[PDB]
RNA sequence: AUACAUUUUUUGGCACGGACGGGAAGAGGAGACGUCGCGACCCUCGGAGUCGUUCUUGACUUGGUCGCUUGAUGUUUCUUCUUCCCGUUC
């Protein structure tokens, strides 16, 4: 699982799942709330692990819906 | 506690102006004095009185309305 | 006396079923419950001026089936012996 | 060639027309006839249907072994019981659904 | 079979949502094991009173949500 | 390694994070998978070209990352990493969409890429993950 | 001391009137059942009143019923 | 050349790959058409043969 | 006999099974309703070889002499 | 999908469902019933212009509801 | 009996989301479950209005929403 | 290897060159009442977690508003033609 933060919050759930899914995709098989705590935020999860790692380093700050998205484990 | 078959028992026994709900029908509504009792819902209801809802009184004799399509009691 | 005897009798029959919301279904009838849940194969599913829907498999509810339309040919008196 | 031009004859009434369902007493009338408006309302409105009729027709005579072996099958059927109809049913069934070729033949 | 546990409920106030999108009011009495529902009267939801107590057949019952907590 | 009716059969069939199926150098045999799915993933693959399919009326996701996809013969079509190069060859997605990512694609740094997909495309509402503005 | 059941009884025979779940009905009852099935002769059909047609003898099923009247 | 070749999707069951011909359908169409029931499968049959003719 | 039905059906038809529900087999079955988008006036009816029937549909069953 | 007899022999295999609403609910059944209520796995209500879609999760499904059911793919 | 009965019951503690006929969906705290589907259930929503403690008939519910750790284990 | 139909399920309260489609313009589709979305001058600003007992479990807590500058959708009353473009079919 890997956590990102830095999100554009104006991005409906469903929508931001979504997207989120269909981008990492790219990387292997793949949790986000809007509270005032856990907005701006995501967990993904991969089957693989070699996939979370891929995905780590080839999108750290990826531009998101007009921010760059900061990835960690 | 307080069943609802002895409810209807003691209305029976009273006499008394019982007003009748119908189910998945608002607009219409029953006026009468309980007579009989069933182990369903069902009785007989003589010198009853159908009336329209308030969004008057309209002319009926004695009826046995069924279980089924009752909704509310009173008495 | 029962009636689901009979439709259980009815095996393997290329028949129309009409529903209570009306949905005309083309199938065969590989098996009917005792509480009259059929059991369809090689089904196709149409509307009362609509297009066509079909389908390979369908278990459709008892409480649902208004008139199972059944085959052309066939021997009621002796389906309805015990 | 022959259906539309009086094909069916007959020594009484003389020449059946298919398109307005009337004899004719000799060709003579009945090549006249072929002209008149009646005729031509007839073979302008009714013609898919005559022409159709005539396929159901000779398209059921090259198959008449067909339709004797079907009739002959519904008349079986007929005939049978409940377990024997269900049995047979089954036939036809294994018969629809079984490969063309079986690993054991020959 | 099993009797429905509002003994929770017992005596205190009730809003019957009943069929076809209506609604009763009033404080619960007594209970059987088909669901109807005695209770000592109230209104229909502005608003009006009929009756002194009031008898709701078991079918009719959408929800009993509890007014009081 | 062909797509098989034999290789779908086999396959990987679960729920996304949707009916999703996960799996080739060619897209074909598809008719075995009976339309029973809403996502078909088909990532990290040799495939050339989106075409082949059979009439699919559930399929309304496809995830293409990293395949070799030059040429294209439905909801969202995630299209990135792959080898499309000339604006003109993304012109058969007008036909279809309202979800389209085609980044990592050589066509993306050609001028005009973004106005041109929009003109073409405009059922696409979200592309490459920012929102088709009115502007 | 009337029940529903003895009444129906007591009503074999007579004329009755039938509403239902809506069409009223008028004619003499036959007989009846624990389920409240009815038959019915000389059946008259009043649509809200008014007398459509007068079918004869008539079977009414029980979950339609809505109720029984003089 | 023909790997894809099924029959089954030009013969339905009832016709066993040209034995027999389904005419029951058509007896339905038929009760349909007559606007009664005192046509049986073998009357209407007896109807077709007239076709033979 | 005639039945009328739940939902506006019509059925003369011949009756040949009968049970405790009042579901029916049904030979010679003439159903009598009318498709009709409003405003509009038609009155369609079909004939039916043979026919099973569910109970809950049966309003009331009728008999002409 | 293969020829079933019945339901209970085809169990966890993913399917449609209708129900009298008009609503789709679509996935794998875990349990059935004596009345027809339906335990699904992954369960997504589709409801309909075109395809409005909202996913549920494990859905216990009762039957009075169910209309018809159909099989959507295969285990797995 | 009923697995769905079983699961559902299972449930309890647990926060379940519930539809009915009327199409009102609910979510909250299964408090008390029956044979037949006669929920209770606390600090629940209803679609958007607040309210504390829900009873529903099984009758008028149409499906039932549990979470998916349930899945897991050991009714099954 | 040799079993039944009268309130919680299934006896229901159901029902009333030629076509086609979309979009735009010009002439002689429009009004409620709701329910979920594109933008923003705004608002707002950040299965998990703890404990008792024992080598693994039982308890307790946890987008709203304005526009649309021609967004999407049911109920419910009343009364189309022509031209251009893009796609399917023959």
């Amino acid at each position: 699982t890997l956590y990102v933060s830095q999100l554009n919050e104006k991005i409906n759930m469903q929508r931001l799942r979504v997207n989120l899914f269909l981008l990492f995709a790219t990387f292997g098989e793949v949790v986000s709330m809007n509270f005032k705590k856990q907005r701006g935020q995501a967990f993904i999860t991969m089957r693989t692990i070699d996939q979370a790692s891929l995905a780590q380093i080839s999108l750290n700050g990826e531009r998101f819906f007009g921010k760059p998205l900061k990835v960690e484990f | 506690m307080v069943p609802p078959i002895n409810c209807i028992f003691n209305f029976l026994q009273q006499q008394t102006p019982v007003t009748i709900w119908l189910f998945e029908q608002i607009g219409i509504r029953i006026k009468g004095k309980i007579v009989g009792f069933d182990e369903f819902m069902n009785v007989v209801i003589d010198e009853a009185v159908e009336i329209p809802v308030n969004s008057k009184g309209t002319p009926l004799g004695k009826i046995l309305l069924k279980g089924d399509n009752i909704t509310l009691i009173t008495s | 006396m029962k009636l689901v005897n009979f439709l259980k009798k009815l095996r393997n029959e290329q028949v129309t079923i009409e529903l209570k919301n009306g949905t005309t279904v083309w199938g065969t009838l590989q098996s009917v419950s005792p509480q009259m849940n059929a059991i369809l194969t090689d089904v196709k599913l149409t509307l009362p001026s609509d297009n066509i829907a079909s389908l390979q498999y369908i278990n459709i509810r008892g409480n649902t089936i208004r008139q199972i339309i059944l085959p052309d040919s066939l021997n009621l008196d002796s389906l309805l012996v015990d | 060639h022959s259906y539309c031009r009086g094909s069916l004859r007959s020594e009484a009434k003389g020449i059946y027309c298919p398109f307005c369902s009337r004899w004719f007493k000799t060709s003579s009338v009945f090549e006249s006839h072929l002209v008149g408006k009646i005729h031509k309302k007839n073979e302008s409105k009714r013609r898919n249907f005559v022409y159709s009729e005539y396929k159901l027709h000779r398209y059921l005579k090259y198959l008449n072994d067909e339709f004797s072996r079907t009739r002959s099958f519904v008349e079986r059927k007929l005939a049978f019981t409940a377990n024997e109809r269900m049995a047979e049913m089954d036939i036809l069934t294994q018969k629809y659904e079984a490969p063309a070729y079986d690993s054991t033949e020959k | 079979v099993s009797t429905p546990e509002l003994k929770k409920y017992m005596d205190k106030k009730i809003l019957l949502n009943i069929n076809g999108s209506r609604k009763v009011a009033g404080i619960l009495r007594g209970y059987d094991i088909f669901l109807n529902v005695v209770l000592d009267d109230a209104m229909e939801i502005n608003n009006h009173q009929l009756g002194l107590q009031t008898v709701i057949r078991g079918n009719s019952i959408i929800s009993l949500e509890a007014l009081d907590a | 390694m062909k797509f098989t009716p034999s290789i779908v059969i086999d396959a990987p069939q679960y729920y996304v994070d949707d009916l999703q199926l996960e799996t080739e150098s060619m897209p074909s045999s598809l008719k075995h998978l009976t339309k029973p799915t809403h996502i078909l993933d088909l990532t990290n693959n040799d495939l050339i070209m989106i075409p082949d399919l059979s009439r699919r009326d559930d399929i309304h996701t496809l995830l293409l990352g990293r395949n070799n996809i030059v040429e294209v013969d439905v909801q969202n079509l995630t299209l990135s990493n792959n080898s499309i190069r000339r604006f003109e060859d993304l012109q058969r997605l007008r036909r279809a969409l309202k979800n389209l990512t085609l980044i990592g694609n050589q066509v993306c740094h050609l001028a005009n890429y973004r106005e041109h997909v929009l003109r073409l495309v405009p059922h696409l509402e979200t592309l490459d993950f920012q929102n088709v503005t009115a502007e | 001391p009337v029940n529903p059941k003895p009444f129906l009884k007591g009503l074999v025979n007579h004329r009755v009137g039938v509403k239902l779940k809506s069409t009223e009905y008028r004619g003499t009852l036959v007989s009846t059942d624990n389920y409240f099935n009815l038959q019915l002769n000389e059946a008259e059909e009043f649509v809200a009143g008014v007398s459509h047609g007068t079918l004869g003898e008539i079977f009414i099923r029980c979950n339609n019923v809505l109720y029984i009247r003089e | 050349r023909a790997r894809d070749l099924d029959l089954n999707e030009i013969f339905t069951r009832d016709e066993q790959y040209g034995e027999y011909m389904e005419l029951e359908q058509f007896h339905s169409l038929w009760l349909n058409v007559i606007k009664r029931g005192d046509c049986s499968l073998l009357q209407f049959l007896d109807i077709l043969e007239l076709f033979l003719d | 006999v005639i039945i009328s039905l739940r939902n506006n059906h019509k059925i003369i038809a011949r009756v040949k099974a009968f049970d405790r529900h009042c579901n029916m087999v049904l030979e010679n079955v003439k159903e009598l309703w009318t498709e009709k988008k409003g405003k509009n006036v038609i009155n369609r009816e079909r004939f039916i070889s043979k026919l099973f029937l569910r109970g809950d549909s049966v309003i009331v069953v009728l008999k002409t002499p | 999908v293969a020829h079933s007899s019945r339901l209970a022999n085809l169990i966890d295999y993913k399917l449609r469902v209708l129900t009298q609403d008009g609503r789709v609910y679509i996935g794998q059944l875990m349990a059935f019933d004596k009345h027809m209520n339906l335990v699904l796995n992954e369960c997504i209500e589709e409801r309909v212009i075109k395809v409005e879609k909202r996913v549920l999760g494990l859905t216990i499904l009762r039957g009075e509801q169910i209309l018809s059911t159909v099989v959507e793919d295969k285990p797995l | 009996n009923g697995i769905p009965v079983k699961l559902l019951n299972e449930a309890q503690g647990h926060i379940v989301s519930l539809e009915l006929t009327t199409g009102a969906t609910y979510r909250g705290k299964l408090v008390e479950s029956e044979d037949s589907m006669n929920v209770q259930l606390r600090d629940v929503i209803a679609t958007v209005t607040h309210m504390d403690q829900i009873f529903v008939r099984g009758s008028q519910i149409k499906f039932i929403v549990v979470p998916d750790l349930l899945k897991n284990a050991p009714l099954f």
